[PDB]
């Protein structure tokens, strides 16, 4: 029975899970976009969002500095968090990353994801896009919407 | 079939050469000063051919060549590859039979629109390797019928009853030094000005560049 | 060993008469001595039986089994073979008419157990066989309907004789 | 004059004969070179048979994916039926319902559905009555329903179809979809079509209009099964493209005095863009409103 | 526990070929409109993802050449410029990564 | 097996015996050796039996071919197309005589299981039984428990 | 490798039999197989039947026009008259015509209430390709037939069969030839129901016409017996009544089927071609 | 033959519009039932 259990059992135990998630998060902060097994990226995604919020507290916040020092195992990334990444997301309140499934890994056929901080300098990922508004279906719906708007005014 | 045999007192004895000694360039519009010089070299070479066979008559050859041509092309209808090796050279046998290993050929000789005319005679460099070859180019202008069927017996090219005119410049070669040598088809000169062959029956897709992800398409 | 599958592309049919319908092209291809169980290969060979060439390539491209990539390599060179050497017109106008695995020649190794015991380990090899036929894939046979059942039942009722009498 | 069945058999014979005639104009195989200029598979040349190979033949060279998705072809920048034989070396692109601007595919599908309704209307009523198809108005897709103007018998000037009757039209249309009939086309000279549509006055009036705009006075014909009609442009390849199809409403146009023109309306979606049952109902309801083209 | 009896091929064929053990046909495969290669609907295109990864690797090799050592992540944003491009007004004060090729049509200058 | 073999019903060829009787054996082909010991009795049959058998059987064509053979054989052919090969290897003249007569009396139908020891195309003359054969009919053909004159 | 020869030889014979079953060879003419003397085969043909054929006539009855035309084509192709062979065209016409009148005489005598349409259809059935080719194949006719393409086409086999009847008519006369037709064509009716040989449509139409000619009231269809009316396997008996008198009843799964069946039953009874009718007398006239 | 879900083919613009449309319809279907006794109830 695992009702309401919100975290995965990964690595070699609970400290090992954190150390795995920390190593992944450190890589995401350096490279802005990493690929890794899908469930670990899913598990790590929550922490990557929380790290930005601590960065938005500022480097003079002792608690945020203590949090960043734990989570970023390469220390040049601590100034990057507070001075690059967090100012990039000052307007946003959330949704700092995007995560996408990529094809299964060749060797072990593992389900995989790519995760990135939004607004990075890398070539854009080939994101999925909704059908154009000009398709047959979307033009019939567009007509429906405007007909309503006309009758709504009445 | 991969590597030529190595150094030995025994070597490969060839019965033909690789190409045309002097490539008769068919003058533009031969469908229907220097000219004198041409006949000189041919005359010099008919002499060297008679230097091995006194009885060789350049006047009777056009008719011999015609029979060789027809007989060679009637083997391709029965895949009689033993006879064919007598009528054509080892440089030519692959060119007539490789693309029809699993096809059915129906070829016919209908008529000769003009008598065949020997248009060049050239011999090989004296004592090349103890072997002397003599090549006779013959212009033929005939009507042939050709229908090629595929492995499954479906018409793949040509028509089986419609004769069409064919203008060919067929080179024959003999090994003069060889006591058992004979006159055999050696190749076919194709004039650049020759009209294009009839279209095949099926459609084709010529593929484009197979791009790697990194690579982009240059128009 | 036997290598009969490789000789089936060497059959030459006589030219068809003008009235006969076009004979479809048939391309036999195989790959010998794959490092894979024939039993596992069987499922991929079964998967694509009756598919269009393109359906089979699609289904194998997104399969996780090692056998899928090998069968996909075989299917693509058999498709190339078909249009280049067997006078097929459209490379997509092909379907899997036959698709099966066979046992390869296998090796034997020692597997060590405890207490000085051991088993004999068979390093396994298989063959994949595919026959492509020109044309659209044949439609799947419709499921038997209640009408066809009733017709067949009544037919059995009408064929019964009087048994063991005059 | 000719009976309805006879008038149908006459038209096909003239159609079949004209189809054979244009075929005889190129007896020997002639090869055209079609360059592919879509984003995908770029640089492929199709060496096709002039006046025999259609855009579908090139799609068959690429893959079954092209064949299923390609609703229309763009031959030298002009919309071209997938089954309209190619006539010269050209550049070819294929068009799908899910392109970034499928405007022309939408029109092709839209007049293809009106043609399917005309085929249904013509054969729906009893032989006692006289169904004279008039026109397929070119209404925008965003209007919400494809239309077909028809003049029914004058005994029927008080009959308006019931909901069960509209379902009968719909069930007949779905029979056409289940037949999976290709949309066959012919570009004939106005004189040839006027012979086919000699009996029908409205078609003669329409055919004359279409010949007028073109210098060569060439008109486009299409046929599905035994039904022939005059078209405004390219159609889709087959009737099986349609998935959701319904004849929604019938509106008597005005002024009724000269002749009661009855606008049949329908809405459809192809298999590629099938809508949810709930969304399909909202579209069915708006299609029942009268479409009033300019 | 050991088998009391050999299982016949008829019993084993009923187990091995059971529809539960058969591979299932996938119905979420489609063509990528950008490149024409196949993909699953919910997964990114393998071909288009590789194209993006090859260029990301090239840009990252350039970032490596500039930083020139470990623990030298900069404290400013980065921009990638291609041959024939110049820093805009909003790219002042950013680390510039120069790529010796033309900007790909898909990696738009935003 | 019976379950391991084919079977048939009792039959004749072209209703033989009905208008007239036709001998169904039409041909016999012997292959005897001139010298082989196996053909000693098949030589004796050819000497003193085959001629008298031919005269009794004018409708049968007999073909005796003398050739080197280790196994003398007779081959019977019948009007229905049947071909039956019988070895006469090391059979005496009297055994071969009986064998040949056996072949002459046969029809050429398969010697397999016959399902019934009789055949008739007219099994009934009065009418085949059916569930109503012995049932009496009732006034107005009314069904059981049926209200009349509704 | 084991010593010996016998098992190897015996195994070779079994591999050879399997190849034949795997790849059966194309059928050839019996004349093109060993042990064939055309002249002796012809004489055996006549003796089997207890007939005094004229070997000259019998020999031509087997020569067909398609064969002589082809035999000459071979002669010209090989550059090789003595082939002035008369075909059986004439001999067939005599046999075919005699056969029709002989069968008509036989059938009209035995079934004097069968209409002319019925008797004509019986004669067409008894002289049809189906029965004649069956009877010919089982009398060694096709083995002796000189034809162009083998297996002998049924039209050619039917011509040859009546050519042999014509040869018997010239050789032995009509009375002897009538007896041959009784023994090989009349026999092919045995077992057969009337309308298995005479294919009719709407037997209820015919029954009315036949009863009108006989000045009998039009039949009334009535349900004589019924079972399982509402089930998928009903039984119906329909009785036909003329002047409130039953003339026939028929079973069926539907009333429409049982009614048409009753009409076929009534026709069988009217025409004197019932299943319990007197059998054909094949006894030699005394 | 492939599967489809309700918003698969909808555009960025039509998805919010369709959700509002279906939600508004439901709320009004529920509001139309709030007076059973004025709508010809069955015998009480």
């Amino acid at each position: 029975i695992s009702h309401g259990r919100v975290f995965r059992r990964m690595g070699l135990g609970p400290e090992s899970r954190i150390h795995l998630l920390r190593n992944l998060l450190t890589g995401l902060v350096r490279h802005e976009r990493i690929e890794a097994p899908w469930a670990r990226v899913d598990e790590m995604r929550g922490y990557a969002e929380k790290l930005i919020d601590y960065g938005k507290l500022g480097d003079t916040n002792e608690r945020a500095m203590r949090m960043a020092d734990f989570w970023l195992t390469e220390k040049d990334l601590i100034p990057k968090l507070f001075q690059v990444l967090a100012p990039r997301y000052k307007d946003q309140t959330g949704g700092y990353t995007r995560m996408l499934q990529i094809p299964n890994r060749s060797l072990d056929r593992a389900k995989m994801a790519v995760i990135e901080y939004k607004g990075n300098c890398l070539p854009p990922l080939p994101l999925p896009r909704r059908d154009s508004h000009l398709t047959l279906l979307n033009q019939l719906l567009q007509g429906l919407r405007q007909d309503l708007r006309q009758s709504q005014e009445a | 079939l991969v590597i030529p045999p190595e150094k030995s007192d025994r070597s490969i004895h060839l019965a033909c050469t690789a190409g045309i000694f002097d490539a008769y360039v068919p003058p533009e519009g031969d469908a229907r000063t220097e000219r004198m010089k041409k006949t000189m070299a041919s005359q010099v070479s008919i002499r060297r051919i008679k230097d091995y066979d006194a009885n060789f008559k350049i006047k009777d050859f056009p008719e011999k060549a015609k029979d060789i041509f027809i007989e060679a092309h009637l083997c391709l209808n029965n895949s009689d590859h033993d006879r064919l090796h007598t009528l054509v050279t080892e440089h030519c046998f692959p060119d007539m039979t490789w693309d029809i290993k699993y096809k059915t050929v129906r070829w016919s000789f209908v008529e000769s629109l003009e008598p065949s005319h020997v248009v060049q005679v050239r011999c090989s460099s004296m004592m090349n390797q103890g072997n002397v070859y003599g090549q006779i180019t013959v212009r033929m202008h005939t009507r042939q019928t050709l229908a090629i069927y595929d492995r499954f017996g479906r018409l793949m090219y040509g028509q089986e009853d419609v004769p069409k005119d064919v203008l060919e410049y067929v080179v024959f070669e003999k090994q003069l030094t060889n006591p058992y040598g004979s006159w055999r088809m050696h190749t076919k000169i194709v004039p650049p000005w020759a009209p294009p062959k009839q279209p095949i029956l099926k459609t084709v897709m010529i593929p484009g560049p197979q791009l790697k992800p990194e690579e982009e398409y240059e128009e | 060993i036997s290598r009969k599958w490789e000789k089936k592309n060497k059959i030459v049919y006589p030219p068809q008469l003008p009235g006969e319908p076009r004979r479809p092209a048939e391309i036999y291809h195989c790959r010998r001595q794959i490092k894979y169980s024939k039993d596992k290969m069987w499922y991929l060979a079964k998967l694509i039986r009756g598919m269009s060439i393109d359906q089979a390539l699609a289904q194998l491209e997104f399969n996780d089994k090692k056998g899928a990539k090998i069968i996909k390599e075989v299917l693509l060179e058999a498709q190339d073979m078909a249009v280049r050497d067997h006078n097929v017109e459209f490379r997509s106008n092909l379907y899997i008419a036959e698709s099966t695995s066979g046992r390869g020649q296998c090796l034997k190794r020692i597997r060590y157990h405890g207490r000085g015991r051991f088993g004999i380990m068979e390093k396994v090899y298989c063959h994949y066989f595919v026959k492509l036929v020109e044309g659209p894939p044949p439609p799947p046979e419709p499921p038997k309907t209640a009408v066809a059942h009733a017709k067949e039942y009544i037919q059995q009722l009408r064929s019964r004789t009087i048994v063991h009498t005059l | 004059q000719l009976s309805p069945t006879e008038l149908t058999e006459m038209r096909n014979d003239l159609f079949n004969k004209e189809k054979a005639r244009q075929l005889s104009l190129t007896p020997r195989t002639e090869k055209i070179e079609v360059k592919h200029v879509g984003k995908t598979d770029p640089g492929t040349v199709f060496v096709m048979n002039k006046n025999i190979s259609t855009p579908y033949s090139c799609a068959m060279h690429l893959s079954e994916w092209y064949c299923r998705k390609s609703i229309l072809a763009l031959v030298d920048g002009q919309p071209w039926d997938m089954y309209k034989p190619l006539t010269k070396s050209c550049e070819i692109k294929f068009l799908t319902f899910k392109d970034c601007d499928p405007g022309e595919v939408n029109k092709a599908y839209w007049r293809s559905c009106a043609m399917m309704m005309g085929c249904v209307i013509e054969r729906a009523f009893k032989d006692e009555y006289m169904v004279n198809l008039v026109r397929a108005p070119e209404v925008p897709v965003i209007s919400g329903a494809f239309c077909y103007d028809v003049v029914l018998d004058s005994k029927l000037d008080e009959w308006m179809p019931t909901k069960e009757n509209l379902r009968s039209f719909t069930k007949d249309a779905h029979a056409l979809i289940y037949k999976d009939l290709p949309f066959e086309t012919l570009e004939v000279e106005a004189k040839v079509a006027l012979e086919i549509f000699q009996h029908s006055k409205y078609k003669v009036d329409f055919i004359e209009e279409k010949a007028s705009q073109n210098p060569e006075r060439i008109v486009k014909l299409h046929r599905i099964g035994d039904f022939i009609d005059v078209s405004e442009g390219p159609l889709i390849p087959r009737t099986s493209i349609c998935f959701q199809y319904e004849v929604s409403a019938v509106h008597n146009l005005q002024p009724t005095q000269p002749s009661l023109i009855r606008r049949f309306q329908g809405v459809s979606l192809p298999v590629h863009l099938r809508a949810h049952f709930t969304i399909w109902d909202k579209l069915l309801e708006r299609s029942r409103k009268m479409v009033t083209e300019d | 526990a050991a088998p009391k009896n050999r299982r016949t091929i008829e019993v084993n064929r009923c187990r091995r070929r059971n529809p539960q053990k058969l591979i299932k046909v996938k119905n979420n495969i489609d063509v990528c409109p950008e490149c024409g290669h196949l993909k699953q609907k919910h997964v990114l295109c393998a071909y288009c993802y590789e194209k993006v990864c090859k260029e990301t690797a090239e840009i990252r090799r350039q970032i490596g050449k500039q930083e020139g050592g470990p623990f030298k992540a900069p404290t400013i944003e980065t921009v990638v410029l291609y041959t024939g491009e110049t820093p805009s007004e909003q790219d002042q004060g950013k680390r510039i990564i120069e790529r010796d090729r033309k900007r790909p049509s898909w990696f738009t200058q935003n | 097996t019976a379950r391991g073999t084919p079977s048939r019903f009792l039959a004749s060829v072209l209703h033989n015996g009905l208008g007239r009787y036709v001998q169904q054996l039409q041909r016999l082909s012997f292959s005897v050796s001139r010298d082989g010991a196996s053909s000693r009795g098949a030589r004796e049959f050819v000497e003193r039996e085959v001629i008298d058998f031919a005269r009794r059987n004018p409708g049968v064509v007999i073909y005796v071919n003398s050739r080197p053979c280790c196994v003398p054989r007779v081959v019977a052919e019948y009007l229905n197309g049947a071909v039956r090969e019988e070895s006469i290897h090391c059979k005496s003249v009297e055994e071969i005589s009986t064998l040949v007569q056996k072949l002459a009396d046969q029809s050429g139908l398969d010697v397999i299981r016959i399902r019934k020891p009789f055949h008739t195309d007219n099994p009934s003359i009065q009418g085949q039984w059916h569930p109503f054969t012995n049932k009496p009919t009732t006034f107005r053909g009314l069904r059981p428990r049926e209200v009349q004159d509704p | 490798v084991k010593k010996g020869f016998r098992a190897a030889f015996r195994f070779q014979k079994e591999l050879e039999r399997q190849r034949l079953l795997r790849c059966p060879p194309p059928p050839v003419r019996r004349s093109e197989k060993p042990n064939w003397d055309y002249h002796a085969e012809i004489q055996a043909f006549g003796h089997r039947l207890q007939e005094n054929f004229s070997l000259d006539l019998l020999k031509t009855a087997f020569v067909n026009s398609c064969y002589i035309k082809s035999e000459e084509a071979k002669r010209q192709q090989l550059g090789i008259v003595l082939l002035n062979l008369k075909s059986n065209q004439e001999l067939s016409e005599q046999g075919t015509s005699f056969s029709q009148t002989c069968l008509t005489q036989f059938l009209e005598d035995e079934y004097p209430d069968m209409p002319t349409e019925g008797i004509k259809n019986l004669v067409d059935f008894l002289t049809g390709e189906e029965v004649v080719c069956h009877v010919a194949r089982n009398l060694a006719v096709e083995q002796l037939t000189l034809s162009e393409e083998f297996p002998v086409p049924p039209a050619v086999l039917q011509q040859t069969f009546f050519a042999v009847i014509g040869a018997l008519l010239q050789s032995s006369g009509p009375e002897r030839t009538a007896l041959f037709i009784r023994d090989f064509l009349i026999t092919q009716m045995t077992g057969k129901e009337l309308f298995e040989m005479w294919k009719i449509i709407n037997p209820m139409g015919l029954l009315v016409e036949e009863l009108k000619k006989r000045n009998v009231s039009a039949p009334e269809s009535r349900l004589t017996r019924q079972s399982g009316g509402t089930t998928a396997l009903p039984l119906y008996f329909v009785g036909l009544y003329c002047d409130k008198k039953l003339i026939a009843e028929g079973p069926g799964e539907t009333v429409l089927v049982a009614e048409e069946e009753a009409a076929r039953v009534a026709l069988r009874k009217l025409y004197g071609f019932t299943e319990n009718r007197r059998p054909w007398n094949y006894s030699k006239p005394k | 033959k492939s599967g489809t879900w309700w918003d698969e083919h909808l555009s960025e613009e039509n998805v919010p519009f369709i959700k509002q449309l279906v939600s508004d319809e439901d709320k009004a279907q529920l509001a139309s039932k709030l007076c059973p006794l004025k709508d010809e109830p069955w015998p009480i």
